[PDB]
């Protein structure tokens, strides 16, 4: 009818006052406490648990008895043994979720809640900051990686108005490295100033050090770091205007361990408040199995809550680790902490004085900033872009129009089979309409693939994804590129593309029957009838979705030409019946050279395109921009500029 | 009204949507009315049935378009409703 | 099983984000005709606010039932599913060996005719493959 | 309701062969686009050997639910159906005024938002239409 609990404390006062409050709340059907020290050897704490707790039939122990040299205090295998009896255990020794995970440690709690909600409190706290674009990286590790995971769960929480919990970029680092200078270059590649990371204080010293070297730690980058990164020796390397945080009243075993006594009492009377309330067997040796009621007692721990404790009102968590904590924010004042205050679940405490941003920034700056030059890549589209070899100095030959206007070819760089060049085409003219709307420069590259990209499963990994520069747009390699291509569900599957005002067409061109594809002459092409399209083309997907594609796609896969330019070759060569290509582009080619007679059929008529990946100002800018494009004569211009360029 | 007008020619010509000129194009009693030109593109654009502003169906309905082009029954009804009498 | 479309299930218990993770992962980049409806993850600790057993139950058109949970909880929602009866003949049951636990254990609350895989109790002997394992240590 | 396909329900209680009789009858010779899945008639006196609540429950793809039974038994299998949850939003509930009984009576075990028809409690007054009825006797 009395509680018997062995334990292991950090200091004598921990054990004595432990038994003291144990008496006090034991009155608040009686209970007492017994504790040990932190046993130096691993086996010392081990058999120590096998006796002082076990032989005591120990109720529970809230255990932090570190040197406070971090270390994620060893007694994980201890609470394990508590599982060997299914006896209760609650971690006092860690602010990491390492002490959380049940598959590792089932019975456990946190007087220092897992750092998960911490940076999440920095997430909703960024909603307070009202920041949007935010990028993140950290060193390779389970707690770190999965920490970023849970952060994404916070981001994933917003899944179900204007903008939102914008995730800028997710990077990662390895554990224990010196130079992030590559990832620093990624931060350069990061437009957003929001810097989300977590580490220890010394790796954080690498962060502010090499970051300042990259001028990342320089003013103009909003650094949200981890407490372990923030607190500690990093104070020497502390970034200017940076802030750091920790939960309210966490590090003091006085109020925190006192709270362990109080909630321990809520679970004592509560421990006496359930059916078949008792204590587990004592002897470790002599216990070969887990206590069934001891496990049921842990269910009571899942049922364990407290009205108000020594730290005040606190409940359990999903992990049962504390609850409703408050992380005290401290702004920098002359490289010294000026406390903003504690952000509870609902509550958040700003400072009295204005907090210091990393620089002299009064408010959170605007992170996302697009580049003036937006790199582009494509293959010459005879419909618009004709890329000629430039001058010996790379200059382009000044070329008047039929009207006489000295049209401007599009300077470019392209591969060896690397070389710069220029391109005469109406596409870059539409680009001049683009920068003409909102100024955007660009860097032109080439595209050697079978399309923009072709969703494709490679010879390895069987990974089906766009094969071509389209992945590089998914990769954003070229910042903003374009191709006069029709969109596909694959693009839909890939990313939102633009809507070109151009109206394209898709059919096969023949040299100059010849009915539609379904026509038996075409549907059953004879030996004399050979036809194909470019390998890995978009039409390759088109026919690649069809009932009869066996003959067409399959049988033509033999006849399939890799290069569409090569299809023009064998086409004018008339080495085959007809050539499947873009019927629009066919009209462009039939325009310049009528030696091929294109069909008159109508299939897959969409239009041109430009590089569009997820959120871009080109969303509405480019959308309504096109609305003007067709809405203005620039459309009719291209007609004149291109369609009217057809003599025959 | 303007259609039978132009049929008689009550005005020099009848302006209308190239779509109006499409359904109007194929179906005709006799052969008189013709497109502006052969029907060359005048204000190239396209139509669809939208929804509430920033509706959640946005990406979804987008996929519905991916089924439209990814259908080819567009060609079917493109006969069924949209086959013209002129041809 | 040659089921192109599919669906799965899980609890909030561990491996949850893992099983879904590598699950959708395997279901992601492949050129296979793999397809799946969805998977309902939840926690049966408290009651079910929606009695979502029925809610996700009707949501399952795939015969294959693949869930991730503890054998006991597996009996909780599995028997709860017998109450739903959504296991009705024509479905299919994929079970984790862990969720399965002991081969000798055969809780009737779980779905009859369930399927799984693990290290061989029959084919793989402990002393034999263990001895070969010591040889591997060598 | 403009539901071309449909389905119904009944107990072994009276009107059973009648409601199905004139039911399939109206569903029979007409040129209307009327269509229906089926109707499960049974007796809830003893237990349900198959717990057929689920069995016929999944068998119902039509939103409209039309059953014939006593209001109390209607609560037995209606609440049993809440347990099945097959009433889940998107269905439809057609109820007999007799199965409905008292307008003032509103058993929650029955399906919410159920529909029916009868002689008018609001529009048709007993003394008025009754007086006119005496005039008809005249």
């Amino acid at each position: 009818k009395i509680v018997n609990i062995g334990a292991v404390l950090s200091t004598r006062k921990h054990e004595q006052m432990f038994r003291e409050a144990v008496n006090q709340a034991n009155k608040r059907i009686q209970l007492q406490a017994t504790s040990v020290t932190h046993k130096p050897n691993a086996i010392q704490m081990a058999l120590s648990v096998c006796e002082d707790l076990i032989s005591s039939q120990v109720y529970a122990i809230l255990v932090s008895h570190p040197p406070t040299p971090n270390d994620h205090f060893t007694p994980t295998p201890v609470s394990y043994t508590a599982g060997f009896y299914r006896i209760p255990v609650l971690g006092l020794t860690t602010r990491m979720s390492i002490y959380s995970d049940k598959s590792i440690h089932l019975s456990f709690l946190r007087t220092v809640p897992p750092y998960s909600h911490q940076s999440s409190v920095w997430f909703e706290m960024m909603r307070v900051y009202n920041w949007n674009h935010i990028i993140l990286l950290v060193s390779d590790d389970h707690e770190g990686r999965a920490a970023q995971k849970r952060l994404e769960t916070l981001l994933e929480e917003r899944e179900s108005n204007k903008r939102g919990p914008k995730a800028e970029k997710v990077l990662q680092f390895d554990p224990g490295t010196k130079n992030v200078t590559a990832l620093l270059m990624e931060a350069r590649e990061l437009e957003a100033r929001v810097i989300i990371l977590s580490a220890s204080e010394d790796d954080a010293a690498t962060v502010y050090r090499a970051a300042a070297m990259l001028d990342m730690t320089g003013s103009g980058y909003v650094w949200l770091v981890g407490e372990r990164e923030i607190s500690g020796n990093a104070l020497r390397y502390a970034p200017d205007g940076i802030i750091g945080l920790q939960l309210i009243n966490g590090k003091n075993e006085s109020a925190h361990i006192s709270d362990a006594v109080g909630v321990v009492a809520q679970a004592v009377h509560e421990l006496l408040e359930k059916e078949n309330i008792t204590d587990p067997p004592r002897g470790c040796v002599g216990n070969t199995n887990i206590w069934k009621t001891g496990p049921l007692f842990k269910r009571v721990l899942m049922s364990s809550k407290y009205a108000d404790g020594v730290t005040g009102r606190v409940e359990f968590n999903e992990d049962g680790d504390r609850k409703f904590a408050q992380y005290s924010i401290m702004n920098l004042q002359n490289r010294k902490l000026v406390q903003v205050g504690i952000y509870n679940g609902t509550h958040v405490i700003p400072n009295d004085r204005k907090i210091i941003w990393p620089g002299g920034e009064t408010e959170k700056p605007r992170g996302y900033q697009m580049s003036t030059r937006l790199k582009i890549v494509t293959i010459h589209q005879e419909p618009f872009v004709y890329v000629k070899p430039t001058m010996s100095d790379g200059t382009c030959k000044e070329e008047f129009t039929v009207n006489g206007d000295p049209v401007k070819k599009v300077i470019c760089t392209g591969p060896n089979d690397t070389v710069p060049q220029c391109c005469y085409g109406f596409c870059i003219d539409l680009l001049i309409k683009l920068a003409r709307t909102m100024q955007f420069t660009y860097e032109v590259h080439l595209v050697a693939d079978g399309k923009f990209g072709t969703q494709e499963r490679v010879q390895n990994s069987n990974k089906k994804e766009w094969n071509g520069m389209m992945g590089e747009l998914l990769s954003g390699q070229a910042d903003m590129i374009v191709a006069p291509l029709t969109i596909n569900n694959e693009r839909a599957q890939y990313i939102e593309f633009s809507k070109p005002f151009k109206y394209q067409g898709l059919t096969i061109l023949v040299k100059k029957r010849i009915t539609g594809i379904n026509d038996p002459r075409l549907r059953n092409p004879s030996d004399k009838f050979i036809y194909a399209t470019v390998k890995q083309s978009s039409v390759d997907i088109y026919f690649r979705r069809q009932v009869e594609l066996s003959t067409m796609y399959r049988h033509m896969e033999k006849h399939n030409y890799e290069s569409a330019a090569e299809a023009i070759q064998a086409v004018r060569d008339n080495k085959l019946h007809a050539f499947i290509w873009d019927s629009a582009v066919l009209e462009f080619e039939a325009s310049q050279k009528c030696d091929l007679v294109t069909t008159g059929e109508l299939f897959f008529r969409s239009g041109f395109g430009i590089g569009m990946r997820k959120d871009s100002p080109w969303k509405q800018q480019v959308s309504l921009s096109i609305l003007k494009s067709h809405e203005n004569g620039f459309m009719e211009d291209l007609d004149k500029t291109w369609v009217r360029y057809q003599e025959c | 009204d303007a259609l039978l007008s132009l049929k008689t020619g009550k005005l020099d010509a009848f302006i209308y949507d190239a779509a109006v000129l499409n359904y109007m194009a194929g179906r005709d009693e006799g052969c008189k009315l013709v497109t502006i030109g052969s029907g060359k593109v005048f204000a190239s654009t396209g139509y669809g049935i939208a929804i509430q502003k920033d509706s959640g169906w946005k990406r979804q309905v987008d996929l519905a378009i991916l089924q439209l082009f990814g259908d080819g029954e567009m060609e079917e009804l493109e006969a069924l409703w949209l086959t013209g009498i002129c041809h | 099983y040659d089921w192109y479309i599919f669906s799965i299930v899980t609890t909030y218990f561990p491996g949850y984000q893992d099983f879904v993770n590598k699950i959708r992962s395997t279901i992601e980049n492949s050129f296979v005709g793999w397809e799946l409806e969805e998977v309902l993850l939840l926690d049966m600790s408290l009651d079910d606010g929606d009695s979502k057993i029925q809610n996700q139950l009707k949501k399952l058109q795939s015969p294959i039932i693949l869930l991730y949970c503890t054998k006991e909880e597996a009996t909780y929602i599995f028997e709860v599913a017998n109450s739903v009866g959504l296991t009705g003949y024509g479905y299919t049951w994929i079970v984790p060996s862990l969720v399965a636990g002991d081969t000798d254990t055969v809780p009737s609350e779980f779905p009859t005719g369930l399927i799984s895989v693990s290290y061989d109790e029959w084919d793989y002997g402990l002393p034999a493959r263990v001895r070969d394992g010591i040889a591997i240590i060598t």
